[PDB]
RNA sequence: AAAUUCUAAU
RNA sequence: CCCGCAGAAGAAGCACCGGCUAACUCCGUGCCAGCAGCCGCGGUAAUACGGAGGGUGCAAGCGUUAAUCGGAAUUACUGGGCGUAAAGCGCACGCAGGCGGUUUGUUAAGUCAGAUGUGAAAUCCCCGGGCUCAACCUGGGAACUGCAUCUGAUACUGGCAAGCUUGAGUCUCGUAGAGGGGGGUAGAAUUCCAGGUGUAGCGGUGAAAUGCGUAGAGAUCUGGAGGAAUACCGGUGGCGAAGGCGGCCCCCUGGACGAAGACUGACGCUCAGGUGCGAAAGCGUGGGGAGCAAACAGGAUUAGAUACCCUGGUAGUCCACGCCGUAAACGAUGUCGACUUGGAGGUUGUGCCGGCGUGGCUUCCGGAGCUAACGCGUUAAGUCGACCGCCUGGGGAGUAC
């Protein structure tokens, strides 16, 4: 562009909006277990994920991922939730924290401990 | 092409509900199709029911 | 039902047999009798 | 239209080296004049001339050394639509200080070297290099 | 001069 | 801070090992359980899931999450693009704004040089010093790229005064042209109306049928009415800013080019907002209606045929006035100016003796150069200058409010 019309109007830079928007710039939430149910990935993927949906304190209302093997979660558990996505999944874009409030971190586990919450033996 | 896109008989006989309840829900096959041109083996599913 | 190995199995009491082609040609009954055999060992067992 | 007479001047040479010509003619003017002298005394061209009362004509003598063009680019900086002034202590060097950059200083038309011996800025002409 | 179609694992 | 006592005595974990990315084998499961930053792993012989052995990177820490800059030249001042990948407004006139051929004199506003005042301390950088070292503390400098004032320089830009003619325009003679507005007229043909001759078919299709005809059709001849368009010439020919313009004649009118001379003297270029023109379809009022023909009706073909094919046929197509303002409005290429090897043509002026030159517009090939390639190539998409418009992954969407 010509430099009179870049002393009109200059370049203007992109809004890059974020990917997390329930956490409101904060590592973790508090939330409270409204339902417990499982769902079926996209193509080529084929199996029966473990998800939750979850309230949280700030007024949201947002769809959580339960990693590992076997969970204790029912309906009115609260929990800590973490930003993160899972990408065979539609619209899931958030991981609960295995170890925390109302959680137990995944039995007999003895690899990568630290990201189960599981002590070491 | 081939058999029922759904089938519903009535099977009449002494003990049929005691022995055929436990039928319900999903079969699934896995097998090279007929209506395949190259030799792909494919997984599909069927769905029975028992009243 | 897997016919390139000619296996049938069932997951609710995680039983695999390899006589898929009898049970095809009708001779189910030897997959119905152990679910029974489990099923209603649980029925005296709700007794409270 | 015809509102740059520098860069035209500038552009003629291109293109008399790229084509291979043996001089070029063009009008002419006392900053063409200045710059002319300016590559003449610095080994970038064999010799100018002026001539005619009315309208008068300046023409460049072209040299090649290798059967190839000396004047490898030269180049306009300060144009009509964006003007260059550098103090003494920016005066900028061309290839590492192999090529030069015409400066206009308040004592006339020079190269860098001439500018920052005199102590002064000005306003940069054109990198030639 | 006529003439529709071929799911889903290479 | 220092000295003595006993004894290795009290003291190592976290992540990872398919590629990016340093580091591989066995067992279990079998698109299940599960992994994942992106590609993607698992379907009964998995270096990618879980465990074990081994190994790699950090280490009193190690990983994950959140947030900012980088990589991102991916908003490109430094430092990007617009023929076909996103991107030149449909075209033009033009106010504000941006830019300005050539010479002399003056000014010192931009510019440059020097000095002075200020630019808090701390922070960053450099040479030292003190804590056993380091982190940390501290002496001096450098820097704080800025602003104001005073004195000088006049090359460049700007102001003022006087100029000059090459840019721009006026005048004298002429040439070519479907450039535009109004009016008149001619010939061929289709349709309809009346009459004469004459008799069994005509029309249409791949084949048929609907349709017309013994109430005399189709064919043929004579006279009349009306509307619309102009065969041949006609040509990658011409004119116009673009949209577009084609029989002949008259009236009114715009631009382009050519040869010699005279005149003014930078009066110029581009243009946000603004204004004007702008194919076809469409809308309002009033006329007109031959031919053609959306909608509609019937006959076919077809598994069906709300189509292609056949027979009819209403708005519309035409005129006057007024709206609309859109096209693959395309050279998918904004306007203005300068420079840079050639060849074969078309059209239209002019000088000298069929030859020799010299201007305007235009078609085809091709060199250097440029381009991702195709290709463009003096009519540039080559080398530069001035101004404007526009682009920033694909859908959602040129859509909602
Ligand atoms: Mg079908
Ligand atoms: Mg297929
Ligand atoms: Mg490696
Ligand atoms: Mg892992
Ligand atoms: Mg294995
Ligand atoms: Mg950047
Ligand atoms: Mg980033
Ligand atoms: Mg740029
Ligand atoms: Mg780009
Ligand atoms: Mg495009
Ligand atoms: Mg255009
Ligand atoms: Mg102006
Ligand atoms: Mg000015
Ligand atoms: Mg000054
Ligand atoms: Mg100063
Ligand atoms: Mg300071
Ligand atoms: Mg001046
Ligand atoms: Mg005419
Ligand atoms: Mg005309
Ligand atoms: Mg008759
Ligand atoms: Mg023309
Ligand atoms: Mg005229
Ligand atoms: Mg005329
Ligand atoms: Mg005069
Ligand atoms: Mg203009
Ligand atoms: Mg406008
Ligand atoms: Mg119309
Ligand atoms: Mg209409
Ligand atoms: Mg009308
Ligand atoms: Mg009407
Ligand atoms: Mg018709
Ligand atoms: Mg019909
Ligand atoms: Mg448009
Ligand atoms: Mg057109
Ligand atoms: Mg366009
Ligand atoms: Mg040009
Ligand atoms: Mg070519
Ligand atoms: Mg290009
Ligand atoms: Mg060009
Ligand atoms: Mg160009
Ligand atoms: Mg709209």
């Amino acid at each position: 562009a010509t430099v009179n019309q870049l002393v009109r109007k200059p370049r203007a830079r992109k809004v890059a909006k974020s990917n997390v928007p329930a956490l409101e710039a904060c590592p973790q939430k508090r939330g409270v277990c409204t339902r417990v149910y499982t769902t079926t990935p996209k193509k080529p993927n084929s199996a029966l994920r473990k998800v939750c949906r979850v309230r949280l304190t700030n007024g949201f209302e947002v769809t959580s991922y339960i990693g590992g093997e076997g969970h204790n979660l029912q309906e009115h558990s609260v929990i800590l939730i973490r930003g993160g996505r899972v990408k065979d999944l539609p619209g899931v874009r958030y991981h609960t924290v295995r170890g925390a409030l109302d959680c137990s971190g995944v039995k007999d586990r003895k690899q990568a401990r630290s990201k189960y919450g599981v002590k070491r033996p | 092409h081939g058999g029922y896109k759904e089938i519903i008989a009535k099977i009449s006989g002494d003990g049929v509900y005691g022995r055929l309840k436990f039928e319900s829900g999903g079969h699934r096959v896995q097998r090279v199709p007929a209506t395949e041109s190259q030799g792909r083996i494919h997984t599909s599913a069927c769905t029975v029911a028992v009243m | 039902y897997n016919f390139p190995q000619g296996r049938v199995t069932d997951h609710r009491i995680n039983l695999t047999l390899y006589r898929l082609d009898e049970v095809m040609e009708g001779k189910l009954d030897m997959l119905i009798e152990p679910i029974i055999q489990e099923h209603q060992a649980d029925q005296l067992a709700a007794l409270s | 239209s015809m509102q740059d007479p520098i860069a035209d001047m500038l552009t003629r040479i291109r293109n008399g080296q790229a084509a291979n010509k043996a001089a070029v003619t063009m009008p002419s003017s006392k900053l063409k004049v200045a710059i002319a002298n300016v590559l003449k005394e610095e080994g970038f061209i064999e010799d100018f001339k002026v001539e005619g009362d009315t309208k008068p004509e300046l023409e460049l003598t072209l040299k090649y050394f290798q059967g190839k063009a000396v004047v490898e680019s030269i180049q306009r900086v300060s144009r009509p639509g964006l003007r260059i002034y550098k103090r003494k202590d920016e005066l900028p060097k061309v290839m590492a200080g192999l090529g030069i950059a015409v400066v206009s200083t308040s004592k006339g038309v020079m190269t860098d070297r001439a500018a920052r011996q005199a102590g002064l800025g000005g306003e940069i002409i054109c990198y030639v290099a």
